[PDB]
């Protein structure tokens, strides 16, 4: 998850321990994913 | 033949050396109406055209790194500037066109980058502006460099009259050259429209 | 690999390109949620001190490499070594309730109070740089404040670290060919 | 309102948003959110004052240094009235469907 | 109680002496777009929202025929206003809320019409002035009137920096009468808003 | 959104009514069993401490948002920091016992002894004010009393709080348009 | 429940905890919530 590293379930709810998310209604990597690779060449042996 | 033609409303702008448009950050705008506004938002289409600046002459004698900024929204007479003197919050992405038409027999470049948050540059950190959405514009190449950027920031909406999310920074990368057939020099222009503008809560009349 | 060059397009070459192979990647260490979770040591005020995380300085690991990111998010964990009860009161609260015990005190015990917080500011995101302003970062951008009679050791840990648009980030700029530090040796 | 049965009046209510002084006029405040009724057989009116900020959550308190008014103002102005001189006009105020609070603290606060 | 509260934009008007909205004309906007303007309209919302104008005192010295003329669009600060100074054509409706509160031991009436295309008007026809979309505000009954009309006129969208196609027009058909209870004088407010504002071909920035 | 006038109904009119969309409330921390469970500080006699609950300063929290219910209960839970053992009589015990150890005694233990206690009262509900005296509130509406040597610090906390019939709230009345204090700042 | 937030059980019975509660034989809630809204008025477009 991040520099956590238990394995026993955490004793205190979730709610007091950290603060909780809500949705409304990951780029870089993809990014990087879709570089263009090899060659735009007619490559030879 | 990398032919290109954009449109905002209803102006359009051709070009005859595309490269293609950039992305920065993300290929579309998130929500809009949030909790934060009570659902009073409202797009305003008519602001989203075109309107050109220029922004400086690249001179022969510029060494590497002679940058110009630009913050948006800037001075603009037109729908959008109106918009900022009339209503409190508003957002809007940019889209952004940077020309230098110089002619093919000169040499050196420009980079072109979209810098969120940028109250002026270490000439350092010059080195890495490449983070940022960007494009070159090398003569010999293109002449235009295209780039298209979401709304960003701590919050939904922004109050522009106090805080100025983006800023175009043209930078010198390699210093022109004039050699024999090339310009003697180049000015640049930008040619910007703001994208996805929406508004919220309308001052009082100027009385 | 030729490519155009103003395009601006990411383009990896991978070493295949002259025979050869690519290898395994493990990238784990670099990563942000990691590589931000750990504990880096503020200089203090004596008795009030806001908890910004600009306080770190900008030359430490978790300090320049929280500056990466324009807008981040995080949940703090505050160490803090101290006299006296320590007392955090949270984010837009007036500094005069610095005072008032029934605010997260939490009484002193040897040798440090270690106590996880909130994120509490009322922005979706806060931003290690603000151009309102072209220090002069808005003062609502804060994880809440800590008052004792004495702080003396206080340091921050980011946890579940969010970070967005990397902003340069820059090494020791050396004068000789190599940077020619001393390298721990047996 | 609480004015005799023969007093009448209008009156408006509008918002002004932060980053512009305030009104003075009717005429100029009709260009916020406003709205606007009139005395009759019901004496009641109600009229929620909007959420609007760049922020998700505002301060509840003021702070020291800031002054211009970060949350901008309300207005009731008078639009006109009917011999309704000296009557007033009683005011309440309370939480809409939506308002809500957050991050308790002991701020002295007697 | 006939209680009616209309709405334009994130404006209101509640009032409770209603007696109903009278429709001119049309009770419904025809077509908009159309040859003359080649596909380049736009709807601009946002110019859909109420705006306040004193119109006169009805003073218990006002014989009949006492009538003030407006002229519509009128110097208009907001964002009609605006729209009117950066678009060449443009067409709308109005919805007029005439108030003249006064107290219901006043007597004598007005009477309130929207007359097209009103260059002043003779004394003798104010006697058939009830031609035109019209209502009584008597105070005895009701302290407002209201009135709605489609764009009208010979063309499909309108040049209002030269033409004004409607004029509300209040009247005074029977004096005031103050008597023991009644007001002294009553003022007379207009409280007016454009509908279905569409609009044509920008001008150039004021430079 | 007109209405009648005098009816004392609830009318509340949403941002609807022009346009506009009422958004989502969440309201957690203003709930009264959440609210309410803080230690509060109260200011000790030397030895004999009545545990009431009107000796928090109606001013703080957690004093002046119990004094908005009329009629209260909650289970009691004080942390008191003392010298010599501490000992805790029930309530309507003669004030003598406060001397026999088999009375619920803590003995001493760095650095402060917490306890719970139960609600204890011989009433179904306390009361924060009561009108059979036109301070003056019955003997009777206490949870008990501590005894020590010397108790410094002295802290309640209400569990399980249930409260009934609001009383007003008021707040420090300004001088200025608005109460401007100092708002903690980065 | 309240200001509590532990997921394991509690080590103490209940009735060494809190007192016991005892049935024999909510209102501004539903007084807030009884609350009319919108208009009297016959609305207009």
């Amino acid at each position: 998850s991040g520099n956590t590293g238990s394995i026993i379930n955490n004793y205190y709810m979730q709610q007091y321990q950290n603060s909780m998310d809500t949705q409304l209604g990951d780029w870089f990597s993809k990014l990087a994913s879709s570089a263009f690779s090899g060659l735009f060449g007619a490559l030879l042996a | 033949d990398r032919i290109l033609t954009t449109r905002n409303g209803h102006t359009t702008s051709t070009t005859q050396s595309s490269v293609g448009v950039t992305y920065g950050y993300a290929t579309a705008e998130d929500f809009v109406s949030g909790p934060n506004t009570s659902g009073l938002e409202t797009r305003v289409a008519q602001a989203e055209r075109f309107f050109k600046t220029h922004l400086f002459d690249w001179v022969t004698s510029d060494p590497f790194g002679r940058c110009h900024l630009l913050e948006l929204p800037t001075d603009h007479k037109g729908v959008y500037g109106y918009l900022t003197d009339s209503y409190a919050y508003m957002r809007n992405g940019w889209d952004v066109e940077v020309t230098a038409v110089g002619n093919q027999f000169n040499g050196g470049c420009l980079l072109v980058a979209m810098v969120p948050e940028l109250c002026s540059i270490q000439k350092r950190e010059l080195y890495q502006l490449t983070l940022f959405p960007h494009q070159f514009i090398n003569p010999r190449t293109n002449m235009t460099a295209h780039i298209t950027v979401p709304f960003v920031g701590v919050n939904r909406y922004d109050q522009y009259k106090v805080h100025k999310p983006w800023t175009l920074v043209v930078m010198v990368v390699a210093p022109l050259t004039v050699n024999s057939e090339g310009a003697p020099q180049i000015k640049v222009y930008a040619n910007i429209a703001p994208t996805n503008v929406h508004v919220a809560g309308e001052f009082p009349s100027k009385e | 690999t030729t490519s155009a060059g103003e395009s601006a397009d990411p383009v990896t070459a991978t070493v295949e390109n002259y025979g050869g192979e690519t290898q395994v990647q493990r990238r784990q260490h670099t990563d942000v949620s990691f590589i931000l979770d750990r504990f880096v040591k503020v200089t203090p005020k004596d008795q009030i001190n806001v908890l910004d995380l600009m306080q770190t300085p900008a030359h430490t690991l978790v300090g320049a490499l929280l500056r990466t990111a324009t807008y981040y998010f995080a949940d703090l964990e505050v160490a803090v070594k101290h006299e006296g009860n320590l007392t955090w009161v949270p984010n837009g609260a007036p500094e005069a309730a610095l005072d008032n015990t029934t605010n997260p005190t939490a009484y002193h015990k040897a040798p440090l109070t270690r106590l996880a917080l909130p994120y509490t500011a009322p922005h979706r995101v806060l931003a290690t740089v603000y151009n309102g302003e072209s220090r002069a970062l808005p003062t609502s951008f804060n994880y809440g404040a800590i008052k004792a009679t004495r702080v003396t050791e206080l340091l921050y840990r980011m946890k579940r670290a969010e970070t967005y648009c990397p902003r340069p980030l820059l090494a020791i700029h050396p004068d000789q060919a190599r940077h020619k530090q001393k390298i721990v040796a047996p | 309102f609480t004015g005799p049965t023969d007093a009448k009046a209008r009156y408006m209510i509008a918002y002004a948003p932060p980053g512009m002084e305030p009104p003075k006029t009717p005429e100029a405040a009709a260009h916020c959110i406003h709205a606007e009724w009139d005395t009759g057989l019901n004496s009641k009116f109600t009229f929620s004052i909007p959420y609007l900020s760049a922020a998700d959550y505002t301060y509840t308190a003021s702070d020291v240094a800031e002054t211009t008014n970060v949350q901008g103002w309300v207005c009731l102005f008078q639009i006109t009235h009917g011999k309704a001189d000296g009557d007033a006009l009683v005011v309440l105020a309370s939480a809409g469907k939506d308002f809500e609070l957050r991050l308790p603290v002991d701020a002295r606060t007697q």
